[PDB]
């Protein structure tokens, strides 16, 4: 999973770069400057939507899943009860 | 070069016949198995009536 | 060639008996049991 | 506290996103008093806020790992220490006017020509970020690293 | 050009002191146990990852495949 | 070991770690076709797998057997 | 115009991120006149390395232009949040 | 002088004779057992009599066994093809015939067992109709046997 | 002198025997298990008797294992093809016959087990009927054994 | 001397061993999961016992994984074809047999778990039935190993 | 000296891996999303936890990318055929195995998410079931990695 | 120098990319429009927000448009044949992967919008799940770009 | 020098373009007309505006008409084969892509018009969604035009 | 130098033009007549001005008749094949396009007449919609006319 997701992230990043922001560069001066503005904004938008959120979520979950499944199951066994003392916690509520 | 043939597999009919029907039967087995799984009936009961 | 007299004759007989198998199995698959028993 | 953010950073080893991820966590902490002492009916924002200290670390490690991966939005970071190969010596090694045929080919840079070598001080040598076979050199690393 | 020995010396000392000496210089507050745990776990996780990255690049079997224009550009750049 | 043991000078017929790993478990030691990582590896590969298999009885059944012993000794 | 402070605030973040990225990128093009190695070179490439330096200089200029637009965007979006 | 593949057709005859007959008997048994299970709850005294449809289904399987073995004991390496197709025909002849008979036994037996419990005077009629079904399977055997030596 | 690719048919036999027999036993097991879960929820005291259908299904699977192994141990590289067709026949004969037996076991098991709880006197009739299904599976084995050594 | 295309058979085997057994385990797990959800809402106290069908399902997939690796590690360019055919048959034997086992595990798990929700005494019978399905999967593994090393 | 169009099979491998993996992931996502949309109406507070089936399902598409690229990295003109079949098998192995896993994840996700809202104690059982379904996709990768590198 | 018909494969690639992606986008759009039309009766205020699923479909179609153009521009008459196959693989990879994405977008969009009408708090969850499906389609583009340029 | 039948693929392109595009428009027209008829009883006013989905369907057909003519005008007897394959691709690309668009137009128009009768504010949303489907049809035309002149 | 199989392609064009167009017109007529008969119960005064969908259907049949005659008159013995494929394309183009139109005419006619019965305002709308379907059929004729003379 560590490799599989690391590979995917790099590949999603590369294609988002290559197929979006590359287009913002041009041999025409003014057209390049103005276009790069709008193209980058789209690049920024996709960068967050695809990688910062979604893949970050996938990496979060899969890294956590490794913690629960492979690590804890070697020593962290059995169950107990949640400690729920009487206390004046609900002040903001 | 001299309109020579490319040696169209001696015993072609053997490899051909084998591969055709082997991959066809196996491909169908996958299709049918996939169909049966695709449409697995969860029962549509217990909690489904309330969630629907 | 694509087919030989041997291969072909085999396929021809195979299909006939395959159809027989299909027929038999078809009716076997479309075979149900009872939902409930009549009475005590 | 360390193990999980670390494993995340391995999965999310991208320097540029590590910055974004870190800054988000910092923002939440800096507004902690204003966000906490308020109503937040949207559980999605509350959830990430409650984990703001977990995210902070994930960002910090994502930067660390991204720099070793040498990937910042698919860009490498050349510190003027990239000495993988000495192209001038490439031409000496029986490569004369290869850029003529080069117009239609790649040509792989040989190992042990007697003039290449030396590890990159920190992370993957930037040169691989512009290669057509990155996808094998670095792919093997990540496979073996994941196992280790 | 680089040697492998020096990187190892510099980063092993850096992460070593953190994981070895760090715990010696810790407040006596209630978080002492947590701070020490983090100091050591961090140094081990970070050092190991880097050590893999650098060792994997020793004794390479092949070099990169570069495009012709890229090869030209580098010849006159580095 | 591979990273530090083999250079490009031995890239041809360079050992494949995945294949040796599988052959390790199966005690597969062909006369040729695969170079060994180091001399005596065959003995080491065989030993380690045997040990791993010998580890199974311990975790598999020796605990309940001793519990039965102590139970019947107490009884 | 107000447009909603939630959307003006997003513009501020996009504008700030953009100005940082565009300035840094333009510098990189100007210094390594490079990793990106995509300045849109000519196909009729002659034996003139100076032609590659000149291409990167053009790319760098374009980067700072885009940053200028983000500076203007951040200014406008900033005042919207303050007024909202 | 033996057309290769000559043995292939023959052995399929032995296979068909057994497999198709087993399919028929299996269906016949399944239907009969289902009808018996439903009937027997209310009138358990009829359980012993109700088994007959199942036995006949079994007989269908035997016809197939007889041909399948007869063919198997008739196989050699140097088969002249002529003999091979005769064995294939005999196999298919008893196979499909037994298969059809098994269906008749199952479907009729199911109705017969249920009807008999409601009206015992139907018991003999059930047996008569079922005998015909078996006679059909027999027919399949008789011709399949005759062909095996022609 | 031996035709090439001659081993293919015998190899398919060995696999066919195991797969079709497992399919039969699997169907019979699944159908019985459903009836058992539906039945024994009310009458758990029968839970240790309603298992038998399932055991018989397992026997269908063994028939297949015995032949599949018998075939595999009979294969070599230089097979005269004739032997391979014989191996294929033996494989299919037991495999597809066991498959038919599996349906007989399954349908009768479900119907019988649930019926038995409604009427305990049905138990013996259920077993006898299931016995015919096991016999149907065995007939396939008999032919397969005759062919596999022919 | 080696017929090109020969590797195609063995290669399809290594894949088939995993693909078909994976579909079986996938069915078993998916079918059991639905039954588990129904039980757990009615009573969560059994949530750690109704998981067993799923673990078993996984073991089936492993059976296939084992053969798929054994075949893959047995591939060569200069393949003698005979061994390639054995590898295809071995892969199919375990794959398709595990596939049958997967359906057997799923169907009985769902029925058993749903029944167990109402009758705790059903648990032991459910396990025994599940054992037969795991055994059905193993038989395939045994034959596949015999063929692949033959 | 290599056969013509030998890359044909390897190219289909790289594509098949991505195509079948997308099919699996898409199915898993579609079924999980349906359960979430129905579930979260009653308990919106679970809309965050309920995403897990969808996030995990995405791994199948990733596995497809990983193998599809790994194969693509090894596509050239002068392929010795042998290696091409290996690439085709690896592509199909991970793709069709990921497809099986996609089915497993989707079906259990729907039942799991709906059940969790009915009984939050189902969370742990849902996670365990999802894991085993994902493992099936992992097994596909394992075989592809061993085969594509042989 | 190469075989006539060498270009045929590449041509099918360019067409496959566009056609399958359009099929996916059309399906996603149709299902989204159906749910939206009904949603508008309860909550017309969501008519604007609920468009997003349809945009997602559109992007799938573009993925296909991009590759189809890249192939069409890259395809020549004197094609190397090797490259022709890669173009077909790239075309199918993006097209069929986008097609799968299309179904996920449609099913999730419809279920999400319908659930949102009942509970507006589900809107954010719908968007997140949709992001995964759109990325799954992009996975197809990534592989296609790797293949078509190799 | 090229095969006398090389012109076959091109003319199939011109035909396919028109046939599939007309089929798409025909489906979209039929679906819209059904919804419109029902809406018209509910309220006269919207009859006039409700025609638009049908017009869009017509445009899909024109897309195809344009390519079919372009191919027919360019198709000759002494065709270059390469160009012929391109024409087949261009024909299928626009035809099948328009066909997909026709379904989107049909389903969305039907649901949209029926909904709009209840909520007039939906009308604008309906048009916007139908716009995406028309754009999907255009995409097919774009690729077909590139291939036609390439 | 003319290939004989060339006349077959040609004559199949003339046949296709007539046969598929008659199928379309027949379908449109069958559906329109059914709707008219039901309509006549309540609104007999509309019977004569409800025949139009049927006339339009007939026009589709004519589209085909005209092309079939034009090809039939063009058929000769020494056909250069190129012309034969143009005749085949022209035949299919008009026939299958008319077939698609027949469905639109039929479905719209049925729904339109039934609606008109209750909402007389639908009549202009029914005609506008059906005009589009006739235009779709004409498109087929246009291409056929271009091809048949090329």
């Amino acid at each position: 999973r560590l490799w599989a997701l690391s590979l995917a992230h790099a590949q999603l990043s590369e294609v988002l770069w290559t197929m979006v922001i590359h287009i913002g560069l041009h041999v025409r001066s003014l057209a390049g400057g103005l276009g790069l503005f709008f193209i980058f904004a789209a690049f920024a938008t996709l960068t967050v939507a695809i990688l910062l959120i979604m893949e970050g979520l996938s990496a979060f979950l899969h890294a956590l899943r490794l913690h629960w499944v492979e690590f804890q199951n070697k020593f962290y066994t059995g169950t107990g009860f949640k400690f729920l003392p009487f206390s004046f916690e609900h002040i903001r509520e | 070069p001299y309109n020579l043939a490319y040696k169209y597999n001696l015993e072609y009919s053997v490899v051909f016949n084998l591969v055709l029907w082997i991959m066809t039967g196996l491909a169908l087995a996958v299709i049918i198995t996939s169909y049966n799984i695709w449409n697995m009936d969860p029962g549509y009961d217990s909690i489904i009536y309330r969630m629907t | 060639g694509f087919f030989s007299p041997g291969i072909w004759m085999g396929l021809l007989t195979t299909l006939f008996m395959l159809f027989i198998f299909t027929y038999g199995l078809h009716m076997i698959l479309s075979l149900k049991t009872m939902d409930r028993f009549d009475d005590r | 506290v360390i193990t999980f953010p670390f494993l995340f950073a391995v999965m999310f080893g991208d320097f540029g996103h590590g910055i974004l991820m870190t800054l988000f966590a910092v923002w939440m902490v800096l507004r902690e008093s204003r966000i906490l002492s308020q109503k937040n009916e949207n559980e999605m924002f509350s959830m990430v806020f409650s984990g703001r200290y977990i995210i902070l670390l994930m960002g910090l490690f994502s930067i660390y790992t991204g720099l070793i991966y040498n990937d910042c939005f698919s860009k490498s970071l050349n510190i003027f220490g990239s000495s993988w190969s000495v192209r001038p010596m490439f031409t000496i090694g029986n490569w004369t006017e290869e850029t003529l045929l080069g117009s239609s080919v790649l040509q792989l840079n040989p190992a042990i020509p007697g003039v290449f070598g030396g590890p990159y001080p920190f992370g993957i040598d930037p040169i691989w970020n512009i290669a057509t076979n990155k996808l094998t050199f670095l792919n093997s690393f990540k496979m073996k690293m994941s196992v280790i | 050009a680089h040697s492998f020995a020096l990187p190892v010396i510099i980063f092993t000392t850096f992460w070593g002191l953190i994981g070895i000496a760090g715990p010696w210089f810790v407040p006596k507050g209630p978080n002492r146990g947590v701070i020490i745990t983090m100091l050591v776990a961090t140094a081990v996780c970070c050092y190991l990852f880097w050590l893999i990255a650098i060792l994997a690049q020793l004794n390479p079997l092949f070099g990169p495949q570069l495009k012709n224009e890229t090869i030209w550009y580098v010849r006159f750049l580095w | 070991y591979k990273w530090t043991a083999y250079d490009a000078h031995s890239s041809r017929n360079a050992p494949s770690l995945l294949i040796h790993f599988i052959n390790m478990f199966l005690f597969s030691y062909p006369e040729s076709g695969n170079a060994m990582l180091y001399s005596g590896q065959k003995g080491i590969q065989c030993f380690l797998i045997v040990v791993a298999m010998l580890c199974v009885p311990w975790m598999l059944l020796f605990k309940p057997l001793i519990l039965r012993h102590q139970y019947l000794r107490k009884k | 115009l107000c447009c909603g402070p939630k959307l003006a605030a997003c513009g501020i973040v996009l504008s700030a991120w953009g100005v940082i990225m565009l300035i840094m990128l333009g510098i990189f093009f100007n210094v390594h006149s490079l990793i990106e190695d995509v300045p849109f070179t000519e196909k009729d490439f002659e034996n003139g390395p100076q032609n590659i330096y000149n291409l990167y200089e053009q790319v760098s200029y374009n980067c700072f232009i885009a940053a200028g637009l983000y500076l203007l965007l951040g200014g406008f979006s900033f005042c919207q949040v303050r007024l909202n | 002088n033996n057309p290769e593949y000559s043995s292939f057709f023959g052995v399929m005859g032995a296979s068909s004779a057994m497999v198709f007959s087993a399919m028929g008997a299996a269906y016949g048994t399944a239907k009969s057992g289902t009808g018996i299970a439903a009937m027997s709850v209310m009138r358990p005294e009829l359980i012993m009599k109700s088994i007959i449809p199942v036995v006949m289904a079994g007989i269908i399987a035997i016809y197939g066994l007889v041909v399948a073995v007869l063919i198997a004991n008739s196989l050699t390496d140097g088969i002249t093809l002529y003999r091979s197709f005769l064995q294939l025909g005999a196999g298919l002849s008893v196979g499909l015939s037994g298969l059809a008979a098994g269906f008749a036994i199952g479907i009729v037996g199911d109705a017969g067992v249920r009807g008999t419990a409601q009206q015992p005077r139907l018991f003999v009629g059930m047996i008569l109709i079922l005998i015909f079904a078996e006679v059909l399977g027999l027919y399949g055997l008789i011709v399949a046997l005759i062909l095996s030596t022609k």
